[PDB]
């Protein structure tokens, strides 16, 4: 609905930066609304969904096990890792790591997972081979959040991210069990309350993953819908703003309230 | 009593009960179970995609278990951060905490994690320090110019840095 676009433009004025937006029909894969669909934005923690998608793919191919225990150490620890820091003595399983990375944005968990798939280069190879020739991961946590203007490292385009998320959640790329597992981790998201979830009506379904980075970068990817079932994919990214985190959360929350209002 | 803070983190002592931790940190800010098992995780103010936080580990799951581990991120601020890449490169495994501090600056670090695997005994104590350069520390954002130095029984076992110049 056009009203949502009015809100998106409002956001660019309120934040003094560009906003990337996509509302995709989950069934048809058709774009319902878009704004700067092919401009690059830093993925930030939103890449962790693609990361665990690649992990599930290897598990499907029987090259990885959900219950495989990874024994890491002090050297592997990076900032903002509440879960992995706690389990440093006994380690964590691939399953627990994806849960931490997606539901908690645990940075060390993401790096450990990256290692299991061969690193940023292999994640990008994975994406390119599934039809996404735009999204790219180049660095590990926390450097991938640098958000240097015009730097294309660790970026995606709203449209590419939305189509890729659709392929991961409904395509044949992953087994049904794996698609369910990925969306289940996203539905259990614990750290995106101030965004779309804050405008989600009672009974609605939402599986998401948010991200925050340097230079005002902020974003979220999600599959939501009324009556406990997802029917659309939403992708929102922004970078370059100097507004406060709350102001950025607000703008994203308002865009969501708008798209829901005119659902 | 507000969200979790550095002052609350400091007031909490090893040997304390779960109830003492909760009353000091403010129950509303804390959680247990699930991803954190027997530990008590307390959130501070929002920061990035998460928050500043503290995690308190206990000797067992009992209600009378004692704090044997204290961990925190973004609750404690370095008193005088002067760490640089040059100083970091001069730090060497085998150094005592004193030697390390004389190398990176007496006010450049904060305690990331402190654990006593043999509590009440202090033997085998592991300690991780988070050190920052002049502008490395950020309570609400992300560390920009920092390092991680970890010890066992007061002796440096390893080091790692990010974006120091
Ligand atoms: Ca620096």
């Amino acid at each position: 609905h056009p009203e949502t676009l009015v809100k998106v433009k409002d956001a660019e004025d309120q934040l003094g930066a560009r906003v990337g937006y996509i509302e995709l029909d989950l069934n048809s894969g058709k774009i319902l609304e878009s704004f700067r669909p092919e401009e690059r934005f830093p993925m930030m923690s939103t890449f962790k969904v693609l990361l665990c998608g690649a992990v599930l793919s290897r598990i499907d191919a029987g090259q990885e096990q959900l219950g495989r225990r990874i024994h890491y150490s002090q050297n592997d620890l990076v900032a903002a890792s509440p879960v992995t820091e706690k389990h440093l003595t006994d380690g964590m399983t691939v399953r627990e790591l994806c849960s931490a990375a997606i539901t908690m944005s645990d940075n060390t968990a993401a790096n450990l997972l990256l290692t299991t798939i061969g690193g940023p280069k292999e994640l990008t190879a994975f994406l390119h081979n599934m039809g996404d020739h735009v999204t790219r991961l180049d660095r590990w946590e926390p450097e991938l959040n640098e958000a240097i203007p015009n730097d294309e490292r660790d970026t995606t385009m709203p449209a590419a991210m939305a189509t890729t998320l659709r392929k991961l959640l409904t395509g044949e790329l992953l087994t049904l069990a794996s698609r369910q597992q990925l969306i289940d981790w996203m539905e259990a998201d614990k750290v995106a309350g101030p965004l779309l979830r804050s405008a989600l009506p009672a009974g609605w379904f939402i599986a998401d993953k948010s991200g925050a980075g340097e230079r005002g970068s902020r974003g979220i990817i999600a599959a939501l819908g009324p009556d406990g079932k997802p029917s659309r994919i939403v992708v929102i990214y922004t970078t370059g703003s100097q507004a406060t985190m709350d102001e950025r959360n607000r703008q994203i929350a308002e865009i969501g309230a708008s798209l829901i209002k005119h659902w | 009593a507000g969200v979790m803070t550095g002052a609350k983190f400091t007031q909490i002592q090893f040997g304390m009960t779960r109830q003492q931790v909760l009353d000091i940190a403010g129950a509303e800010n804390c959680e247990t179970g699930g991803s954190f098992g027997d530990s008590i995780h307390c959130r501070g103010h929002a920061a990035g995609d998460y928050y500043a936080y503290a995690t308190f580990g206990f000797t067992s799951a009992a209600a009378d278990a004692k704090v044997d581990s204290k961990s925190q991120e973004a609750l404690l601020a370095p008193s005088a951060p002067t760490l640089t890449l040059a100083k970091f490169n001069q730090v060497t495994v085998g150094m005592t905490r004193a030697q390390v501090l004389a190398t990176v600056g007496q006010g450049s670090c904060t305690t990331w994690s402190e654990y006593y695997p043999a509590y009440p005994s202090t033997a085998g104590v592991t300690l991780s320090l988070s050190c920052f350069d002049v502008d490395g520390y950020s309570s609400t954002g992300a560390a920009r110019g920092s390092a991680h130095l970890w010890f066992t029984d007061g002796v440096l076992q390893g080091k790692r840095q990010w974006d120091l110049v």
